[PDB]
């Protein structure tokens, strides 16, 4: 129904819990 | 030296594509440039398919430059792995045999197996006679002879290995071609330096050094801030008017991302270590290295660290009634029959002094007298009354024995020579006395130029002895440090180090004897030689093979030098984006902003052209740093407020400055092939 | 004008380092554990009473004294906000204030943003602006300036882990530096013409015999600690463009240097108390470049101004339109610059009536985090997490650890910049995105074209950096503006303060080191101009994409 | 820890002593020092109210000096609803705003120049303003003079005299006091 924006958001939003967790992590 | 060859370079272009699928997440820039190259590929592939409208090749183009970019830092990481790897292969293996000589009895009259050296292990007795391998390291409790340790250490003269006290330590992988010699196993093959040093760099993953972590932390925080400036633009540009393509979107922000040190820190730290490696310094970490980096103190010895020798003639001085030429010819007389290096020097120097050159032995009348410790004393018959050279109680025994007595200007002289510090020889021809000669212990060994090096970088050069103060001072002067200790204890080698070290800075040494491994343990720089013990080698940091105390010159450089070259790249890829700001922003909204066309001072063809640009600049810079990044920036010794200004005017104005003329190259080419 | 407006800059800096010069020297009193001169025995009796003794504190418990004083405050806030009717000091009666309102200004003035998306005259009464507004324009900035002796402290103090205690600091610098140089600012204020009183709504019977309806009430002492704790909200709709709020362009002057007073002694306090005042002297050149360049071109902006003015009709091309009469060009872009750039957020010219070129600026001087002389100590760890920054890569330039004051910086304090430094930026890239995506807050716009995202973009600028100047036209009294922007201002607050905490924690423990004369200078003009490229880089690679859709676009259209 | 003591103890103290003794004390201070100027700077003859000598009033007539434009809520000049026009440089409607008020105060000044003053077109940033330039108010001289019978020299007298410029000339700008200027008019020509 918002697609093009729906997954946009939620994959941004992925990104940006991953590099957050590599700047908390010493991987 | 490896001038980078097609035969590996090709060999580690095929492990490239290795590191693609789930090598590249370690990496948090890679992966977010993966990751957009695998989004924007997606697209491509749906937009060429139907379900998407628009310019497909646009795209396709753009999601193959984004696979070569992230191709090209996976290459500048398998091209540093891969020397590293040839240089750790080029130092293992240069003979491996299983050859034991297994036995029981250390003497000349054992037997021999063919056990390997895997099985042969902690603690036995090896006999190698001349032309055979040296199976493992230890030390020489028997023999003494000439070692060839080149294909291990590298050099091309010969060695000549000292059985027992100085020169007690063997390697695994050197010949002996003199005599026979006896091999103490020691510590079990595999855990020597050699097999801890192709442990971490071939097989097990190396650790990141805290600087390299706080680094990254720093990039993910950059990439992180572009992540979030380059999405939510959508949105904005929504209301604006028609929204700006998504593929435009990932390339701008693999753009902007910091690319070119993300892609080149492991390259950076994998190059360090082959530095490392390629200057016969074996460090088992880069925090080791990095740590040296930072170092302002210096404590090295001077028994063989400074003063490659015995106390040796330098001057000398004559008092009342004896001429130089003549002192010097019964010196020269006395000394004919004394083949220690000190009577060597006071040849020398005698000769050099007074052109000394021809003695008719013949003709002397002389009966030769070689040097007794018993009497402590060495000289000749030259003539009726005898000349004797020792030690200056002996000799003033001697003559008090044979009649005479001390004399005043004898006494002041020998006095001076004490206070001056030199060990003082007295030349007597019979009942009376000529002269005293100064023995200074003589450096000999070039380090005055390096420590006037370390000056100019700034480094305290902290010399230790174990003599009197007055000596020390003497040779400290001549030698060209700041600091000059006296009496050498370990407990006071151990409270200088705790005073330096709770002082606030970090300290450095090169010990290489078993006496000091505490020392090496509590030492943040232990630059342990490959002529020291193996004790004193495992208990410290650092190896260093060419047994050079000059050589944590060249390891502070390179340390420098890593840290420099990863601070720079930093800032050309943040100095960067500025270019990319001016050829994208412009060009990604044209069709939605007119009014902003104006921005592309460059004056580039189309926006695609510019977008194009732009993408293929950075995957490009990634290959045009692989050298700087592999050789390491140029270091020069300079001020802490001068070397900033110089890293500045060159890196940061080079992150203004290049990619400007590098976006307008490539897009004149872009146009002249037609492509736009 | 020109002459007139760089001799404007310049007296106004000069007068602002002798006066801030003293002050500098009583606030490194107050950051060293001595107390001021004269005031031991009041001292010792009042900390008796309170209870408040013998906690020398770590960070955690400091930042937890500060974090629950500003949630005890938030709530009684809130909670007089939404039953002032009860309340007294009620004139005009009027009612207690809706949930979304009455949340979005007291978080607003509890985390030192000041945003007011209501009119002082008609919807608060004088017992609200009176009792929970001004003591909470105290209270935020005493915790502000806590928050920055703490980290001040960890910066001067060699291997304990105790930082100092934060009841003790926050009582001396309310009871010691705020109120007694507040009594004359607001003393001043009613010297030369602003109100203070709690008379009834007087009514006018004016020449034309139209009636006017003119509102009274204590606006000097809420204005006083408005501009001095950098506070910024006025008693009026118009925060200080209003003649019964800044009635003469002498009072103009005085709030001017109140709002940059703090900052400058703070930074005065940091030279002196880290032993040498060239380290603050460097600050201070780093702050004042951006702000002299800042300020030109504003005022070279806004002395261009409409260029359609004399299409129109008119004589003179100055863009008047939103600038009082009583305040030039000059002095108008002055203040605007002045208020954006310490995190103010008070107005004497209404900041959405500009030139696009003369709007970017202080948009911009947000956008980089409010570190050119801002916050009130609120700036000062701004500007010190880019000199951290600064400090690394110089670091990583010259081949040595990093340092700074002789302490090291490693991961642990990495981490925490970088966390701290994004924390902003992101808080207004996600706000912005949302409000242009949400049709309620896309419908809140009042100009056509990119002006309205330029707006947006302000406001939620403004929320996060803890601003609260606005670009008025926007109307954010919806409930979605109310709590998206309380979200921004709590977040963007309270998710600084703790990070910088956490920094000032781990940086107490190691210990500091000496020159070694090898080390980088950190006081020069090698490291001002680097500190300032720093600064102008990360905040301008951050938002250009975002600034370009809005003023760049109006500027460019 | 523990402290609540020490937090409800500190924040009740600071509240108390920053909002009932520091607003009262100024409170106190002011209306005590400086009433007049504390009490709104109200004008007052005959028991009535005539406005404060710092907000202004909407002047309509056409023997008044006339002030900047306003841009309240409901009326002109309103001080229950402050702040002015926040019409972005680039907007139609602030460009026929402008237009619109240009073409009037033309119609309205026929002596006057056709350069009008941009104060005299541009809303104010409070959306009330008691003062303009004397430059500007220099331009409604002949109208004043023609609808009341007085002289151009005398009414620059009068504007001389109701002008207060800064202390320093360069921090801020020479104004007139409207409302005051339009009183003494009127009880000179009465
Ligand atoms: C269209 C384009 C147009 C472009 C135009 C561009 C024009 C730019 C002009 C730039 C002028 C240069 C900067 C001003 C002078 C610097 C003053 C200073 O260094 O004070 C250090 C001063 C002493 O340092 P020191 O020499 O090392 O002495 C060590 C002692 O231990 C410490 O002892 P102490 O601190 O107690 O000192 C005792 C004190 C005596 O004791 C006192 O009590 C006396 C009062 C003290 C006042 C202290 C004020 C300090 C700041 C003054 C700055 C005023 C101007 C700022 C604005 C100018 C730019 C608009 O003696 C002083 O130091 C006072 C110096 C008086 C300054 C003279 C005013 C500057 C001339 C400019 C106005 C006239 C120009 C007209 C002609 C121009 C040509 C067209 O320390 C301080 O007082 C603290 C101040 C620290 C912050 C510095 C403030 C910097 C503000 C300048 C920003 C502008 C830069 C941006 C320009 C563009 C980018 C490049
Ligand atoms: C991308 C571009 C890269 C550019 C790289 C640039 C590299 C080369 C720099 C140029 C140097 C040329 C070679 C050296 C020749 C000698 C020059 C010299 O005398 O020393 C000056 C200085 C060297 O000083 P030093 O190395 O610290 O040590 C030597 C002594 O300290 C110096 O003597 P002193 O300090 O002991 O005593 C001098 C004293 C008085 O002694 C004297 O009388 C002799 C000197 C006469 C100077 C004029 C007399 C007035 C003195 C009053 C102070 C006012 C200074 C001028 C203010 C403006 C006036 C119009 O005057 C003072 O300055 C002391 C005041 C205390 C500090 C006040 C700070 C000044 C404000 C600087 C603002 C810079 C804004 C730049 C624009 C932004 C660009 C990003 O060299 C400079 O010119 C540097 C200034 C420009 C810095 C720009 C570089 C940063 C841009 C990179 C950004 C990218 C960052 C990427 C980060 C990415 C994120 C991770
Ligand atoms: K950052
Ligand atoms: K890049
Ligand atoms: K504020
Ligand atoms: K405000
Ligand atoms: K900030
Ligand atoms: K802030
Ligand atoms: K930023």
């Amino acid at each position: 129904m918002s697609a093009g924006v729906i997954t946009g958001v939620l994959l941004v939003f992925l990104l940006l819990g991953y590099l957050v967790y590599a700047l908390i992590n010493a991987e | 030296a490896l001038f980078e060859p097609t035969l590996v370079v090709q060999a580690l272009k095929e492990a490239v594509k290795k590191l693609n699928p789930q090598a590249q997440w370690r990496n948090p820039v890679m992966f977010i440039v993966w990751i957009g190259s695998l989004l924007t590929t997606c697209i491509s592939i749906a937009m060429a398919s139907g379900a998407m409208p628009g310019n497909a090749l646009f795209s396709a183009a753009i999601s193959g430059w984004l696979w070569i970019t992230v191709l090209f830092a996976n290459f500048a990481e398998a091209l540093a792995e891969g020397r590293s790897k040839a240089q750790a292969n080029s130092l293992k293996g240069v003979k491996k045999t299983a050859f034991a000589r297994k036995l029981r009895e250390p003497k000349y009259g054992a037997a021999a197996d063919k056990v390997p050296a895997d099985q042969l292990r902690k603690g036995d007795i090896v006999l190698v006679e001349a032309g055979d391998i040296i199976p493992c390291d230890g030390e020489v409790i028997e023999g003494g002879a000439s070692v060839d340790e080149s294909a291990i250490t590298g050099e091309s003269a010969p060695v000549i290995r000292e059985s027992g006290g100085d020169f007690a330590s063997v390697t695994g992988g050197t010949r002996i071609l003199s005599d026979w010699l006896v091999i103490e196993c020691s510590v079990n093959p595999g855990e020597t330096f050699l097999d801890r040093m192709i442990a971490m760099v071939e097989g097990a993953q190396r650790r990141k050094t805290p600087n390299e972590i706080a680094l990254t932390i720093l990039l993910i925080a950059l990439t992180i801030v572009f992540l979030l400036a380059t999405a939510t633009l959508w949105p904005f540009s929504a209301w604006g008017g028609n929204a700006v393509s998504v593929t435009v979107l990932v390339a701008l922000l693999v753009c902007l991302i910091p690319t070119t040190i993300g892609g080149l820190l492991s390259a950076i730290g994998v190059a360090g270590m082959s530095r490392m490696l390629g200057a016969n310094v074996i460090a088992t970490s880069g925090r080791a290295v990095e740590a040296a980096g930072d170092v302002d103190v210096l404590l090295l010895n001077k028994t063989g660290t400074i003063t490659l020798g015995n106390r040796q003639a330098s001057e000398f001085i004559p008092a009342q009634g004896v001429d130089e030429k003549t002192l010097a010819d019964a010196a020269q007389l006395a000394s004919l029959a004394d083949e220690t290096p000190e009577g060597r020097s006071i040849v020398i120097l005698a000769k050099q002094r007074f052109n000394l050159r021809e003695r008719d032995v013949q003709s002397l009348h002389a009966t030769f007298v070689p040097f007794t410790a018993q009497s402590r004393m060495s000289g000749i018959n030259i003539d009726n009354r005898m000349i004797r050279k020792g030690s200056v109680d002996a000799i003033r025994r001697h003559v008090e024995a044979n009649g005479g007595h001390f004399p005043t200007d004898v006494d002041q002289k020998v006095d001076q020579v004490a206070r001056q510090g030199a060990t003082p020889l007295v030349v007597v021809e019979g009942s009376r006395v000529l002269g005293v000669i100064a023995l200074k212990d003589i450096v000999k060994g070039g380090i005055k130029e390096r420590f006037a090096q370390l000056r100019k970088m700034g480094i305290k050069t902290v010399m230790i002895t174990g003599d009197n103060r007055l000596t020390a001072a003497a040779i400290a002067a001549e030698a060209g440090v700041d600091d000059f200790l006296a009496e050498a204890t370990p407990e006071a080698k151990l409270a200088l180090i705790r005073q330096y070290q709770a002082e606030g800075r970090l300290v450095a040494m090169t010990g290489d004897g078993t006496n000091d491994a505490p020392a090496l343990a509590q030492a943040d720089v232990a630059v342990a030689m490959n002529s020291g013990t193996q004790a004193a080698k495992e208990a410290g940091n650092m190896v260093d093979l060419d047994s050079n105390p000059t050589k944590l010159i060249e390891v502070v450089h390179i340390g420098k030098q890593m840290l420099m070259t990863r601070g720079s790249l930093t800032t050309f890829s943040i100095a960067n984006d500025v270019a990319k700001y001016f050829a994208i922003i412009p060009a990604a909204f044209a069709a939605t902003y007119p009014q902003l066309n104006a921005l592309n001072i460059m004056c580039l063809h189309s926006p695609d052209s510019a977008i194009l640009s732009a993408v293929i600049f950075n995957a490009l810079i990634i290959v045009f740093l692989i050298p700087l990044a592999l050789k390491g920036v140029s270091y020069k010794p300079l001020t802490a407020s001068a070397m900033l200004r110089r890293n500045l005017w060159i890196y940061g104005l080079g992150g203004l400055l290049v990619p400007f003329i590098g976006i307008k190259v490539i897009d004149l080419l872009l146009t002249v092939c037609g492509l736009v | 004008m020109a002459a007139q407006g760089f001799l404007l800059i310049a007296t106004f800096l000069l007068v602002l380092m002798v006066l801030a010069r003293p002050l500098g020297s009583g606030l490194a009193r107050l950051i060293n554990d001595i107390p001021l001169p004269g005031t031991t025995g009041v001292e010792r009796v009042l900390f008796r009473a309170l209870g408040v003794s013998d906690r020398e504190m770590n960070w955690k418990q400091y930042l937890c004294a500060i974090l629950g004083l500003n949630m005890l405050g938030l709530a009684v806030l809130f909670f007089m906000l939404l039953g002032q009717h009860y309340l007294p000091l009620n004139p005009q009666q009027l009612p207690g204030l809706s949930w979304d309102l009455a949340l979005n200004t007291a978080v607003s003035f509890v985390t030192n943003t000041n945003w007011q998306s209501y009119s002082g005259e008609t919807t608060l009464s004088y017992f609200s602006q009176m009792a929970g507004l001004t003591v909470q324009n105290f209270l935020s900035a005493a915790s502000g300036i806590a928050v920055i002796f703490a980290l001040i402290r960890a910066f001067t103090r060699q291997s304990m882990s105790t930082l100092g205690n934060a009841w003790v600091d926050l009582l001396r610098i309310t009871l010691w530096v705020l109120v007694p140089v507040a009594l004359l600012i607001a003393l001043f204020f009613i010297q030369q013409g602003a109100l203070q009183n709690f008379l009834p709504y007087q009514a006018v019977n004016t020449v034309e015999g139209a009636q006017q309806l003119l509102p009274m009430g204590p606006v000097a002492s809420q204005e006083a600690i408005k501009m001095l704790g950098t506070n910024g909200g006025g008693f009026f709709n118009a925060n200080s463009s209003h003649p019964f709020e800044n009635p003469t362009a002498l009072t103009n002057f005085v709030q001017m240097l109140a709002i940059f007073l703090i900052p400058t002694a703070l930074c005065f306090a940091f030279g002196e108390v880290m032993g040498d005042r060239r380290q603050g002297r460097m600050l201070l050149w780093a702050m004042s470049v951006i702000f002299v360049i800042c300020v030109g071109v504003v005022m070279w902006a806004e002395v261009q101004g409409n260029p359609h003015l004399l299409a129109l009709g008119t004589d003179s091309s100055i863009n008047m339109e939103g600038k009082e009469s009583r305040f030039g060009v000059l002095v108008s872009s002055l203040f605007a610059v002045v208020t954006t750039a310490a995190s103010c957020g008070a107005v004497i010219a209404m900041h959405d009536s500009f030139t696009a070129l003369g709007g970017m600026v202080p948009m911009w001087l947000m956008q980089i985090g409010e570190v050119v002389f801002g916050g009130v100590g609120s700036g000062l760890y701004g500007m010190m997490l880019f000199v951290l920054l600064a400090v690394f890569i110089a670091g990583l330039m010259i081949g040595r650890t990093p340092e700074y004051l002789g302490k090291k910086i490693d991961v642990r304090e990495m981490k925490l910049t970088a966390l701290a430094i994004l924390v902003t930026p992101t808080l207004v890239l996600m706000g912005a995105a949302l409000a242009m995506m949400t049709d309620a807050g896309r419908s809140a716009m009042l100009n056509p074209g990119p002006h309205g995202f330029s707006e947006v973009l302000y406001a939620v600028s403004s929320a996060a950096n803890n601003n609260g100047s606005a670009f008025a036209g926007l109307s954010a009294n919806s409930p979605f503006w109310n709590c998206l922007l309380a979200f921004c201002m709590f977040v963007g607050r309270f998710g600084v303060i703790i990070p910088v905490m956490a920094i000032a924690g781990s940086l107490v423990s190691k210990k500091s080191q000496a020159a070694s004369s090898g080390t980088l200078p950190t006081h020069g003009p090698l490291f001002v101009g680097l500190l300032i490229g720093t600064v102008l880089l990360v905040g301008a690679l951050t938002f250009i994409p975002a600034l370009a859709l809005g003023p760049v676009a109006e500027y460019l259209s | 820890m523990s402290g609540l003591r020490p937090a409800l103890s500190t924040f009740i103290f600071l509240l108390l002593i920053t909002g009932g003794v520091y607003p009262l004390l100024t409170t106190v201070l002011g209306q005590w020092w400086f009433p007049w100027q504390a009490n709104g700077s109200l004008i007052r003859e005959g028991d009535t109210v005539r406005g404060s000598a710092l907000i202004g009033q909407n002047f309509t007539g056409n023997g008044y000096f006339h002030g900047r434009p306003s841009a309240t809520a409901e009326m002109p000049y309103n001080p229950q609803a402050s702040g002015g026009s926040n019409l972005a440089v680039s907007n139609p409607e602030l460009d026929k705003l402008i237009a619109a008020r240009v073409a009037a105060l033309r119609a309205a000044n026929p002596d006057a120049s056709a350069s009008v003053p941009v104060e005299l077109v541009t809303a104010s940033a409070s959306g009330l303003d008691n003062n303009i330039t004397p430059q500007a108010a220099a331009w409604q001289i002949p109208r004043v003079a023609k609808a009341r019978n007085l002289s151009v020299e005398q009414l620059t007298q009068l504007i001389a005299k109701y002008s207060q410029q800064p202390l320093v000339k360069y921090i801020g700008q020479p104004v007139v006091n409207i409302v005051e200027l339009n009183l003494a008019l009127d009880k000179l020509d009465e």
